[PDB]
């Protein structure tokens, strides 16, 4: 039978590492989101913007 | 005779440290790249933190911006048609719940 | 399903077309024995083969029993290079002395007029049956070669046909140079005439 | 007993032939039906699904090819075929890049303000500064990406060796 | 038309060439055992237009 | 490079972050007695101008 | 003091044909290379070693021919070639390939050489962890063996 | 260095490739003798065999006597009964030895899988095909995009948009 | 039977072989040229004609323009690409190297359909909708976002259709790379892969380094139509537009034309039973060519108001690139000389003409490197003589080399030799008699890209209206010549 290991898979680097940076790519984007919205004043209809 | 053997039943070595952790944390290549991680948490992380509690509660006196003059509030006359038919920037939320620009919904599906 | 084949017996398909009986093709419907044993019936050839290969048993069976219970006197083991797999052959097929050059000068009279004329009619043959294979507007067979054809060596074809190509090239250059000057601006050395 | 081929993997038919093609050509005649109505043929989050669903594949076929199909050669075409790819995005990166920076290297620029010195005290840098840019925030999330980068390479080296 | 329709809700099922009835399992072991009193039948030959 | 070479790469860079980080809160601090005068000024120019046109 | 395992490669089928026998496949799939233009004119005026050459067989005669081995199905034509110029008269621009049945004797009649193409065929176990990990008889081998020349086996595609 | 940028020998062209101080190992070495560049500080455990496992579906294709050759071990804490075996580099025979003390790697996941692929369902030559039901899905995705486009093609170019009627 | 029709979809749906998506390419290939051809022929009955006499009103010359704009679309990115590299490029790249399949199988078939995508949602999109895109192949702002006559969502389909087919040829030429690189069968080194194979590369690596620089134009383009942006407006940068565009512009005729100096070199080795003369030499000429292309782009631009040392850059690059393709036509022609090649065969007199009108293209091309010379001949009719004497008579006759040479190993049948000669002769003297006018049109200052033209211009287009003629009877022939082909005999009886 094939059967999940919750301790096993805590206990492997590799689940580690890339469930942390995909937590931290997720904050990332949660940041940039909150910074187009409620931080600039120029759109994208501008010649920097 | 096929090196299934070794993948079915590995053989088990003996190390002299208590994990494998502190054996592969003898390599100066990976020595190294933990120095670089604890450069970066050490002097600009613990820093940048540093300045927030420093300016806490000071302003933020930068200028503003000028986009666009009083004189220039027409743009010129030049069309300003969304692709979501009203005339309202993506992520100006405020602006559009005065031109609705949701009430023209679609179908679910095809029909 | 169809026909389906039953077995995986060799078939003539296009990744495999085997190799061809010669011998059967040209002594087709012709006895090969009238050659190969000249003047023997089937009943004698059958009793010659019988009695050949009762001999070539007994022969055998003396030939294993004597190198199977004799007595070993010396041990040759020859001499190779370290990594070698075998040893070198220590037969020469150049003849060394006049005697051998005689006995090679018959066998390559004897070879010549048995086995090597043979072959330059057969490749002859089929040169040209190639030819004819794909002559009849299949292919392109007579629109170069032949045997007027005028073959020239590496040498031969660069001292007597590119030099003195180039030669002319060189001389029809500098010619139209200075033609074309004159031409269009009427002088040699002076730009427009009549302006300057 | 199997008969063994050449090295190369030979490949298999696959729908994703034209899926993908299909796909692309589902998105843009979206996108020019919203153009046109200004409304949605479909809901964006019907067409999100069946984008993501036709691409559960490529994981599945990887997955059954690497456990059977799979040696040392067929390893070095992918690894270079990713080389590539990330190529292409580096080359479409610094065409944005083209495009952002052709009006901010070249200096003079026609202002509907003023930008000389000595006429008010904050004239002097209203062209050279552009100050809403958001600085604080964008060098916490550059700590956050370093962060992501060494950690990521820290555990690479590690489990390779 | 129904019929194609009715071997393809079971995706690993078998196909129409494939699927084999009872009557068709007993009639097949009658044919192998090669017994006397099978009196094998005719199946039922179609015209063209009933086809 | 070695990897020192990085590892002092790194150490610059981190650095750099740094400088940037103090310099900006700072500029942002010192710049508000300078803006607030300006606004100060041009308010005053702005009801001058009006009553002399008045 | 601890105890380590090293994760093995699970994989099975085209990699573990490779991981079973590294030198057969090595060779199948291993580049070599050719000479260069100063590397041509360096082995030219390279020296024979011995006067061998003058008496002995050369490699490629009608007794001593050149023998090469391709894998394949039994009967299959051989695909083999030269790099050219084995001659002075052959071309040597470009290799020159040939096809010719298997297990018989041809003649390239544009440098004279007579070479001996033939087909081994890769008839593996069939890959699945199944494989036999201690020496193996002939009987087991005897019957598929047998049935792979009486029916044929699938191939490794 | 370019050459050792672009992985090859670098600056002195007789030399290897392989650098396992950072990282670039040899995997073939690895899998066939064992990570011999760990030889200096790494030993074998020398002294319950495998025979237990001789009825399994996939390891009752060994002989009993091959099973009964190996020793296994927890794989967690040192037996403190075992001696240690030298790991002598240069020697290809040592990683198959049967007196070393091994581990029952049967019940990790990935073996499971595999053999699952190999033993465990109809072998398809598609990889697709041996999942069913995604890949019904999938061709009624590729049905549903057809009939899409077709449908949006016929309502931009009429200028309907078919909710009307 | 409904099993067999779905076998045959399933058949040329599903496939992942590279022979097969091969014959697909050439077949896409040969139908769209075909199209632009009809296209073309309408192009010309406008300009052969006074008085407007096909679109009758000043108001509708956007129909003309059209017509243009599509022709040229047509002719560069789905006819001489899926032929050139996507038909020979599949079917033969693995045979040289003696492997099976090229590497990323799927990758291909997703290359092709994406073609096909885009050929169908660009046909949509120019005939059964109204007023269409009108501005010209090189789809220059602000002609192509603010105007009047282009606002229907045809324009945007005809972008998002450049967009797949650089999407295809980027899948095809990483493909084409990996597996040249990989794939050789043990003992040939990579340069001495067939010639053939090289030039493939050498143009993959064109392709994708160039084409992200294009989608970024282009969606500069959509986003300045639809998010009513400023990216090329008046408070923007059309000469950026200009850029991007001709940076991407100039690769592609290289890519255009490289393959068929690989083909026509691999089907001389095949016709005069001798090797390439300099071979080293042409494949060092063919990578120099590709490499040199990257740095000349804004020699299409001396009028827009370029620095004058750019000009002199520019104008020197393009020098230092006509260098090495000099260096290939004397190969070429060295190569022809002390051989063997057939005397009654299409290939042998599609080669001469090939060489002929190449070198007489890139001598006019070479004309208008120089930018003080550019500016008497940018715009005019001088520009579209050169690069149809060379697309139309070289790049086209390479294309009818390898036609007429592979016909015979694809479906196992000779060639009607004396059918096939009428073609070549007439397509020769039907192009010669339209293209070679436009050059001395273009020194007395006739523009392109115009219906109606002064009284000055008239025996140009009387010699343009005698090529239609010819290329008109050149097509036909062609045509019924290749359903011939393919058709058993219709007459038979005893003598
Ligand atoms: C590969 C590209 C290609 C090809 C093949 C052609 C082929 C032809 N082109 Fe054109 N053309 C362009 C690329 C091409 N063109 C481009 C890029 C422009 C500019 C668009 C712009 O200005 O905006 C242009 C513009 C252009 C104009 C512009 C008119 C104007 O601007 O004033 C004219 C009119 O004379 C013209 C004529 C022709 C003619 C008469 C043919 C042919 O009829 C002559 C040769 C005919 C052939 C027979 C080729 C067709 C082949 C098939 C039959 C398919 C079979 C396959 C093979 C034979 C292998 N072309
Ligand atoms: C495959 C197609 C193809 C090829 C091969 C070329 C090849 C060249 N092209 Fe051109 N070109 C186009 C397709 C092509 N082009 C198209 C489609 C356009 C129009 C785009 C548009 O505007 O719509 C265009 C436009 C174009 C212009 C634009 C003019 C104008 O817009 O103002 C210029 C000018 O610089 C130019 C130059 C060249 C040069 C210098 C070469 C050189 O490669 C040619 C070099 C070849 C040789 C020189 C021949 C070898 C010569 C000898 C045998 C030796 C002689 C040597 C010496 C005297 C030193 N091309
Ligand atoms: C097909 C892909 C998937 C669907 C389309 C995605 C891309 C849409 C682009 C237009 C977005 C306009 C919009 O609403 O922007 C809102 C947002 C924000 O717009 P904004 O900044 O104007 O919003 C106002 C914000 N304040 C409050 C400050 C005033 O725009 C962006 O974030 C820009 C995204 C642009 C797209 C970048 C990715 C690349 C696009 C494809 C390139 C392909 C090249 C190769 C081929
Ligand atoms: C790992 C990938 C990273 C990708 C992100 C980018 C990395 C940085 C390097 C990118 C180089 C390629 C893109 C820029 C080149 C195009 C610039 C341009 O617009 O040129 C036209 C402009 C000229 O524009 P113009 O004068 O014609 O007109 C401007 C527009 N109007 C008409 C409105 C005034 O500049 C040049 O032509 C300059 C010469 C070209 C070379 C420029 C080199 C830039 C080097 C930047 C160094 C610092 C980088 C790090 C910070
Ligand atoms: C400036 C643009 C640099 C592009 C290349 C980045 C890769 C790099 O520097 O790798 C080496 C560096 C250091 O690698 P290293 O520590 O393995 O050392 C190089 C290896 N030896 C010493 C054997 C030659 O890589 C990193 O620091 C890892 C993170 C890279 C993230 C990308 C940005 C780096 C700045
Ligand atoms: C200067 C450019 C040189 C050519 C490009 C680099 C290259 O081929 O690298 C191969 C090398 C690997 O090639 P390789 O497989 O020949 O090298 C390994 C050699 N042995 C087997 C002896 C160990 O790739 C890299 O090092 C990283 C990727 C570089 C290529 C990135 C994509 C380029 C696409 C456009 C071309
Ligand atoms: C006009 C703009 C042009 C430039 C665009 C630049 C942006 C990037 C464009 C990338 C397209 C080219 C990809 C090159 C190859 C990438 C690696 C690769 O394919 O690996 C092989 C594999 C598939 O290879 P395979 O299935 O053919 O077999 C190879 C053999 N095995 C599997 C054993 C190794 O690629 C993938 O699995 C793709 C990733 C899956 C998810 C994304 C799917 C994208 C499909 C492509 C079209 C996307 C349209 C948008
Ligand atoms: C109007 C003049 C010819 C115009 C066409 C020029 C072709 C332009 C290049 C592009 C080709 C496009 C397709 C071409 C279709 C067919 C073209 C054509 O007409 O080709 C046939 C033409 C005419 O061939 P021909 O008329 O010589 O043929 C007679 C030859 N036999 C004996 C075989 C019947 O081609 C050539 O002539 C080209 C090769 C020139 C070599 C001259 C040798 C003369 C023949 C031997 C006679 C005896 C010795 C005489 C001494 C020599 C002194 C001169
Ligand atoms: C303008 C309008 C159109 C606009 C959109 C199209 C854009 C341009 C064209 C893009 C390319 C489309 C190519 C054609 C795709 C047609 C669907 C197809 O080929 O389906 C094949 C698929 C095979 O299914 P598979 O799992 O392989 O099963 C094999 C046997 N069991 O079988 C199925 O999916 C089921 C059977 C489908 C049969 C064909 C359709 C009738
Ligand atoms: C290897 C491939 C190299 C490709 C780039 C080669 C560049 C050669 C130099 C060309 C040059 O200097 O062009 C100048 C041109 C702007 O010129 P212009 O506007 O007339 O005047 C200068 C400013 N007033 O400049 C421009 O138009 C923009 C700057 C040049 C192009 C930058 C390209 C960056 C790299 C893109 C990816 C390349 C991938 C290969
Ligand atoms: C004496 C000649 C005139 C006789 C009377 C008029 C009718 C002629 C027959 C019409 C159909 C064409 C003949 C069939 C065929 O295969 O045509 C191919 C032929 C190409 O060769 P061709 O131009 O004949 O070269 C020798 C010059 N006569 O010709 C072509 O390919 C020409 C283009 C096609 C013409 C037919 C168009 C459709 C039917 C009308
Ligand atoms: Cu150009
Ligand atoms: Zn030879």
């Amino acid at each position: 039978p094939l059967v999940f290991d919750p301790k096993r898979a805590f206990n492997d680097e590799i689940f580690l590492c890339c469930s942390l940076c995909c937590i931290i790519f997720l904050i990332f984007l949660f940041n940039q989101y909150e910074e187009f919205a409620h931080e600039l004043s120029f759109d994208i209809r501008e010649q920097f913007g | 005779m096929s090196t299934n053997k070794n993948v079915f039943f590995p053989p088990a070595l003996h190390l002299k440290e208590n994990s494998i952790f502190q054996y592969k944390f003898k390599n100066l290549a990976v020595r190294h790249d933990a120095a670089r991680l604890g450069i970066i948490l050490a002097g600009p992380t613990l820093f940048y933190w540093f300045t927030v509690y420093y300016f806490k509660g000071m302003p933020n006196g930068l200028p503003p911006v000028l986009l666009n003059p009083f004189v220039n509030r027409n743009y010129r006359g030049q069309k300003r048609d969304m692709p979501w038919g009203t005339d309202c920037a993506f992520l100006d939320t405020k602006c559009h719940e005065e031109k609705d620009t949701w009430a023209k919904r679609g179908p679910f599906f095809i029909i | 399903l169809g026909h389906m084949r039953v077995g995986a017996l060799w078939q003539s398909n296009a990744n495999s077309r085997g190799l061809p009986n010669l011998l059967k093709e040209v002594m087709a419907a012709e006895p090969i024995y009238p050659y190969t044993h000249p003047g023997l019936s089937a009943k004698q050839i059958l009793w010659n083969t019988k009695f050949n290969l009762k001999l070539e048993k007994d022969l055998i069976s003396i030939a294993e029993s004597a190198v199977q219970s004799q007595t070993v006197n010396k041990v040759v083991i020859p001499t190779m290079l370290t990594g070698d797999v075998n040893p070198k052959s220590p037969a020469s097929v150049v003849a060394k002395d006049k005697y051998q050059l005689a006995k090679q000068m018959a066998e390559f009279q004897y070879k010549k007029s048995y086995f090597e004329k043979p072959w330059g009619y057969m490749f002859a043959y089929y040169c040209d049956e190639d030819r004819a294979r794909l002559c009849g507007g299949i292919g392109y067979v007579g629109h170069h070669g032949g045997g007027d054809a005028e073959i020239l060596s590496y040498t031969e074809y660069v001292s007597t046909v590119v030099y003195p190509t180039i030669f002319y090239m060189a001389i029809t250059f500098v010619v139209s140079l200075f033609l074309m000057y004159y031409y269009i601006y009427g002088t040699f050395f002076s730009s427009t005439r009549n302006r300057f | 007993m199997i008969l063994n081929t050449n090295i190369n993997y030979g490949g298999r038919n696959s729908r994703l032939c034209y899926l993908i093609p299909l796909m692309v050509h589902t998105i843009f005649l979206y996108l020019a039906y919203l153009i046109y109505y200004n409304i949605n043929l479909i809901n964006i989050y019907l067409l999100l699904i069946i984008i993501i669903f036709i691409n559960i594949e490529w994981p599945l076929v990887i997955i059954y090819e690497y456990i059977y199909l799979t040696n040392y050669n067929i390893q070095n075409n992918l690894l270079y075929n990713i080389a590539t790819f990330i190529f292409l995005e580096i080359l479409l990166f610094i065409g944005f890049y083209w495009l952002y920076i052709n009006n901010i290297i070249h200096y003079p620029n026609n202002l509907p303000y003023n930008n000389n010195i000595a006429v008010n005290l904050l004239d002097h840098l209203n062209h050279n500064n552009n100050t809403d840019i958001c600085l604080y925030i964008i060098l916490h999330n550059l700590l956050l990406l370093l962060y992501v980068t060494l950690i990521l390479q820290l555990v690479h080296r590690y489990v390779q060796l | 038309i129904r019929n194609r329709l009715l071997f393809t809700l079971n995706p690993t099922g078998y196909t129409e060439d494939t699927y084999v009835t009872k009557e068709a399992l007993r009639r097949q072991a009658l044919a192998e055992s090669k017994n006397l009193w099978y009196l094998p039948e005719r199946p039922v030959v179609a015209d063209q237009l009933e086809t | 490079p070695s990897s020192m070479a990085w590892t002092i790469g790194w150490g610059f860079y981190a650095a750099w972050i740094m400088k940037e980080t103090w310099n900006l809160r700072s500029s942002s601090v010192g710049w508000t007695p300078i803006t607030l005068m300006e606004a100060y000024k041009t308010k005053e120019r702005y009801l001058r101008s009006k009553a002399m046109m008045e | 003091d601890s105890v380590h395992v090293f994760r093995p490669e699970f994989a099975q089928g085209k990699f573990r044909i490779d991981l079973d026998q590294p030198a057969k496949q090595n060779k199948l799939q291993q580049q070599i290379y050719t000479l260069t233009d100063d590397e041509r004119e360096m082995y030219e005026d390279e020296p024979y070693i011995g006067v061998d050459h003058l008496y002995e067989a050369h490699k490629g005669s009608k007794e001593n021919p050149v023998v090469v081995e391709a894998i394949g199905v039994h009967g299959n034509d051989v695909f083999t070639g030269c790099l050219g110029g084995c001659h002075k008269d052959a071309a040597d621009a470009v290799a020159y390939y040939t096809i010719v049945p298997p297990n018989t004797l041809a003649v390239c009649i544009d440098c004279g050489i007579h070479f001996v193409a033939r087909i081994n065929e890769q008839l593996t176990f069939w890959p699945d962890g199944t494989q036999p990990w201690e020496k193996v008889d002939f009987k087991a081998v005897e019957g598929f063996l047998y049935k792979h020349y009486k029916y044929g086996s699938p191939l490794m595609i | 260095m370019l050459s050792r940028l672009l992985h090859g020998p670098g600056s002195d062209k007789g030399h290897g490739y392989f650098h396992p101080d950072h990282g670039l190992v040899d995997s073939a070495a690895q899998n066939i003798r064992g990570p011999y560049w760990h030889a200096e500080n790494m030993q074998f455990m020398q002294q319950e065999t495998a025979a237990q496992s001789s009825k399994l579906p996939v390891l009752s294709a060994q002989d009993g006597k091959t099973l009964q050759k190996i020793q296994l071990t927890d794989g967690s804490k040192v037996p403190k009964a075992a001696t240690l075996v030298k790991w002598n580099p240069k020697s290809v025979h040592q990683w198959h030895s049967d007196d070393i003390l091994r581990v029952d790697m049967t019940k990790h996941p990935e073996w499971v899988r595999t053999m699952r692929m190999f033993h465990g369902t109809v072998w398809r030559h598609r990889p697709e095909f041996r999942h069913p039901w995604f890949s019904r899905g999938s061709r009624a995705s590729g049905i549903i995009m057809l009939v899409f486009g077709a449908v949006a093609y016929g309502e931009i170019t009429f200028g309907k948009r078919l909710g009307g009627v | 039977m409904i099993n067999n029709i779905m076998h045959m979809i399933n058949k040329y749906t599903l496939t992942t072989s590279h022979k097969i998506i091969g014959i697909l390419y050439g077949y896409m290939g040969y139908i769209a040229g075909i199209l632009g051809y009809i296209i073309s022929m309408l192009i010309r009955m406008e300009l052969n004609t006074q008085g407007l006499a096909i679109v009758r009103k000043v108001k509708e010359v956007t129909i003309y323009n059209n017509w243009i704009t599509i022709h040229g679309l047509i002719m560069l990115f789905v006819f001489i690409m899926p032929v050139g590299i996507g038909f020979y490029g599949n079917y033969l790249i693995p045979m040289l190297i003696g492997t099976s399949e090229l590497s990323m199988p799927r990758m291909n078939g997703i290359s092709f359909w994406m073609l096909i995508v885009g050929v169908v949602i660009f046909v949509i999109s120019n005939v059964l909708m109204s007023k269409p895109i009108s501005s010209g192949w090189t789809l220059y702002p602000p002609l192509s976002t603010r105007d009047a006559d282009n606002i229907g969502v045809n324009i945007d389909l005809s972008l998002l259709v450049v967009h797949v087919l650089g999407i295809s040829s980027t899948i095809g030429s990483v493909n084409y790379i990996t597996t040249n690189k990989y794939n050789r069968h043990v003992g040939l080194t990579f340069m001495n892969i067939n010639i053939y194979n090289f030039s493939i590369i050498v143009t993959s690596i064109l392709l994708i380094g160039s084409l992200p620089i294009l989608g970024v134009a282009i969606t500069g383009l959509l986003l300045d139509r639809n998010i009513n942006s400023t990216i090329y407006d008046v408070i923007g940068d059309p000469v950026l537009y200009q850029h991007l565009f001709w940076f991407f512009g100039h690769p592609e005729v290289y890519v255009i034309i490289l393959p068929v100096f690989g083909l026509t070199s691999l089907i001389l080795t095949s016709i005069i039973h001798k090797d390439i003369f300099g071979r080293e030499g042409m494949m060092y000429c063919i990578i120099s060519i590709g490499v040199v292309g990257y740095f000349v782009w804004a020699h299409h631009m001396f009028t827009v108001g370029l620095d004058i040392d750019s000009r002199s850059y520019f104008s020197i690059a393009t020098s230092i690139i006509s260098i090495p393709t000099s260096v290939k036509m004397f190969s070429y022609i060295n190569t022809w000389a002390s051989g063997r090649g057939f005397r009654g065969n299409n290939s042998s007199w599609s080669f001469f003409s090939f060489l002929i009108c190449f070198c007489f293209g890139g001598f006019t091309g070479l004309l208008l490197s120089s930018g003080s010379l550019d500016i008497m001949l940018h715009d005019t009719y001088f520009v579209v003589g050169h690069f149809h004497t060379v697309l139309s008579l070289a790049a086209t006759f390479g294309l009818l080399i390898a036609h007429y040479f592979f016909l015979p190993i694809i479906f196992s049948y000779s060639i009607f030799e004396s059918f096939s000669f009428y073609h070549t002769f007439l397509l020769l003297v039907g192009a010669l008699l339209v293209f070679y006018p436009m050059h001395l049109a273009g020194l007395s200052g006739m523009a392109r890209r115009v219906p109606e033209y002064a009284d000055i211009f008239i025996p140009f287009m009387t010699v343009g209206f005698h090529g239609t003629f010819l290329l008109i009877f050149s097509t036909l022939t062609f045509i019924r010549s290749y359903f011939q082909f393919l058709s058993h005999i219709n007459h038979s009886n005893y003598l």
